[PDB]
């Protein structure tokens, strides 16, 4: 007779399923349950959005749920999720989703995830304009959510060493660009910082080859969205950007997700005066009145020893001391020149080389 | 002329009979087309309920149009609702209760329009009631409610234009995500001086805002809060942390009745469908299913859009805004009196404040 409690998941496959009810199996052994004891409950990504939020319902928050995971869908989004689950106040793990919009407080309230927004990108690069020593640097960004997102981020750390010399904005959609390079061009300021969708980028870095500004002279430092798929394709050489490590492995982050939603449920029942979760969505239209509790118990759960490194949550809810692979074009190669460990730039042996040839 | 299917959906006790009265007018539809209206009952306004049910209405008949109602203070029926909307391509109209409490930043597909004052509308009135008394220093309090950005940007937009001397104190933000018992929200609330203040919440938020600001002598004589529509909302439900004196715009059902508001809805979409009847020899076909919207999304779109924003009927401008609010409502002020009643006290229409008092008496 201890008392059963339901985690739930939505995630990619089964054998994504199996692994996360192993991964509460193991809590189980772990932890200390004569009182507690997880149960896993878990569903896939369905169709459409619709569907998604019914079976969340009809699966997960019936079974009275404390927390949800989500991992991003393969090759449709959590939101349906986090909207689900959001109106009753349970909060939500996003395991793969770095899109920056699921920051918002206002659209999404009980969500946190194991890997950082895509605008945490900004923490790298400013690391890097202080051990590279550039302290002028243009910033090129999508006109959209994410392109802000992004923009916001870095201006925090530079207003309050390096500053930026200017910040150029342009319509996610725009393929002749020579209106926005040429305004980069005659400033003082070699450095490019770019935030783009992948087909942005394409854009981009082809109105910059028309202007020679591939050629040397510039740095070009960018994420992970600007050198994946056809972003690569017409990069120009020397170029660096980043890479999430395990930022896909989505077998790591049920493991750390499920470990530090153990740990806060056992800290969670240290309290007083805890409520159950509503059984099911039907006749229920109150928040669970210790969704916000709970949310706060997680929100400062620490987890040093995680597969994917240390676990922390910033005021958001987004993963701190994440990783990243430092990442550089030479001979149409991309190489890890670098990695960042959470707080540290640590070069490797492999030596950077830069747009034009630069020793 | 050819029949569209317009389902109305009506959640808690419902003068049933004196709306079908009030579409009497079946023979007021000159048209190109003509409405099918389908009466429906609800005693649930869950996430669950609602998609369930209007997914079935969608796979029974065949649905142009949503109009919804309810009795409910529940500010999140206008999200689910714009969400069912964007995902399925379908004008729902929420003429009353938590479907017309402003739901800011709807979906770029939604075709949700509400009764009701926009964020932003309601902002100016909440300005032009402290002009009129010569109330010039303020405070805002908000949360994270969508919409919050927009109200404390309407303000600032507005006094920082403005031959007036405004003078916004302070402009707090208060997170009722998290839990509060630490007594945060306590803490941010004591940093408050001004004698007015401005507080954009939803009413559930409200009710423990002002427990707290009661109990640090915040709900006291000198301190006028003034509150949105939402934080009314239902009249007849007044909480008992509420402190008299409160006021707040009001679009709730004074002189615009549900049977009415019911009319117009139907008006509304048969007109809007009509017009694009008119102008392209087709309108767009009713989603068979909801359980299939992933394929059958290159074959729709949110064209209907254009023609439902710019309708008259009888000759009343039922225009919306583009944010789908209602471009020119008249709304109402009113206070809580010192027997917990919302008492009329103001009525705002062509754009002009037009109060009951001179100076305010005291509850
Ligand atoms: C700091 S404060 O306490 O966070 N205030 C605050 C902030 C945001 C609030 O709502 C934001 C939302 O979008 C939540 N909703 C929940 C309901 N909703 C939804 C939509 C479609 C569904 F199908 C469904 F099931 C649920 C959509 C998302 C409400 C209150
Ligand atoms: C993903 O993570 C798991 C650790 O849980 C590991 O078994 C596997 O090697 C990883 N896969 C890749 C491609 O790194
Ligand atoms: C809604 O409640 C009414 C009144 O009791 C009842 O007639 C109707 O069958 C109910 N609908 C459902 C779906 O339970
Ligand atoms: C809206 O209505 C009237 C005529 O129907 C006209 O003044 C205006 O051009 C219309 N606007 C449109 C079609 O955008
Ligand atoms: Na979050």
């Amino acid at each position: 007779d201890p008392k059963i409690v339901n985690i739930g998941a939505v995630l990619s496959t089964k054998k994504h399923e199996q692994i996360f009810r192993e991964a509460v199996n193991q809590a189980n052994k772990r932890h200390f349950t004569r009182k507690i004891q997880l149960q896993a409950t878990s569903v896939t990504h369905r169709p459409n959005a619709i569907q998604m939020a019914l079976s969340v319902c009809e699966d997960l928050i019936s079974s009275q749920v404390y927390a949800i995971l989500v991992s991003h869908p393969p090759a449709l989004t959590p939101t349906p999720i986090s909207y689900t689950a959001g109106f009753y106040r349970i909060p939500v793990i996003g395991l793969t989703t770095r899109m920056s919009i699921y920051s918002d407080k206002s659209i999404h309230l009980s969500f946190l995830r194991t890997v950082p927004p895509y605008s945490h990108q900004a923490l790298v690069w400013f690391e890097m304009m202080r051990l590279f020593n550039w302290n002028h640097v243009i910033l090129i960004v999508s006109d959209d959510h994410e392109g802000r997102a992004a923009q916001k981020k870095l201006e925090t750390l530079l207003e309050g060493g390096p500053k930026a010399d200017k910040v150029l904005q342009f319509e996610p959609g725009t393929k002749n660009l020579t209106a926005l390079l040429l305004e980069a061009k005659e400033l003082e300021a070699r450095v490019i910082i770019l935030s783009a969708s992948e087909d942005d980028a394409t854009a981009v870095y082809k109105s910059a080859a028309m202007l020679d500004m591939t050629g040397a002279g510039y740095v070009w430092l960018v994420g992970e969205r600007e050198i994946s798929g056809s972003a690569l394709r017409y990069a120009p050489d020397g170029i660096i950007g980043l890479q999430l490590i395990n930022g896909k492995n989505e077998s790591a982050h049920i493991s750390d997700a499920v470990a530090v939603v153990a740990q806060a449920i056992h800290e969670l029942f240290e309290m007083e005066n805890i409520t159950d979760p509503p059984r099911g969505c039907v006749g229920n239209t109150n928040i669970w009145k210790t969704g916000p509790l709970f949310k706060r118990v997680l929100m400062s759960s620490k987890y040093p020893d995680g597969v994917t490194g240390r676990i922390e949550f910033n005021e958001d809810g987004d993963r701190k001391f994440a990783q990243y692979s430092i990442m550089n074009l030479q001979n149409r190669k991309l190489v890890q020149v670098g990695i960042f460990n959470g707080s540290y730039i640590i070069q490797n042996d492999r030596k950077i080389i830069w747009p034009g040839g630069e020793t | 002329p050819p029949s569209i299917g317009i389902a109305v959906i009506l959640v808690g006790t419902s003068d049933e009979v004196a709306i079908k009265d009030a579409h009497e007018k079946d023979d007021f539809h000159h048209l190109s087309v003509v409405p099918r209206v389908e009466l429906v009952a609800m005693n649930e306004t869950d996430p669950k309920s609602i998609i369930t049910r209007i997914c079935d209405l969608m796979s029974d008949r065949k649905i142009q149009g949503v109009v919804f109602a309810d009795d409910t203070d529940q500010e999140a029926i206008a999200q689910i609702l714009d969400f069912i909307s964007a995902q399925t391509l379908t004008p729902i109209l929420g003429i009353h209760g938590g479907s017309s409490m402003i739901m800011a930043d709807k979906d770029e597909s939604s075709m949700f329009f509400q009764f009701g004052p926009s964020i932003e509308q309601q902002a100016s009135v909440m300005l032009n009631i402290m002009e009129e008394y010569d109330w010039y220093i303020f405070s805002i309090v908000t949360t994270y409610f969508p919409g919050y950005q927009d109200f404390v940007n309407k303000i600032r937009s507005t006094i920082e234009n403005s031959f007036v001397g405004w003078e916004l104190e302070e402009v707090l933000l208060l997170d009722m995500s998290l839990d509060d018992g630490d007594s945060k929200i306590q803490n941010q609330l004591k940093k408050l001086q001004s004698p007015i203040i401005l507080l954009y919440c939803t009413k559930e938020e409200a009710t423990y805002i002002f427990e707290v600001a009661n109990s640090v002598g915040l709900t006291g004589y000198g301190y006028t809060w003034i509150v949105p529509s939402l934080v009314a909302g239902d009249t007849d439900t007044v909480p008992s942390e509420f402190p008299t004196g409160l006021i707040s715009v009001s679009y709730d059902e004074w002189d615009y009745g549900l049977p009415a508001r019911v009319r117009d809805g139907i008006a509304i979409i048969t007109t809007a469908a009509s017009d694009m009847l008119s102008e392209h020899s087709f309108i767009p076909e009713p989603k068979s299913s909801c359980y299939n919207t992933h394929e059958k999304r290159i074959y729709q779109s949110n064209m209907l859009n254009r023609y439902l924003i710019n309708v008259t009927f009888e000759g009343r401008d039922l225009s919306f805004s583009e944010d789908g609010y209602q471009m020119h409502p008249k709304l109402v002020i009113i206070l809580l009196n010192k027997e917990r009643k919302w008492e009329r006290v103001g009525k705002w229409k062509d754009k002009s404040l037009q109060m009951k008092y001179y100076v305010w008496p005291r509850m």
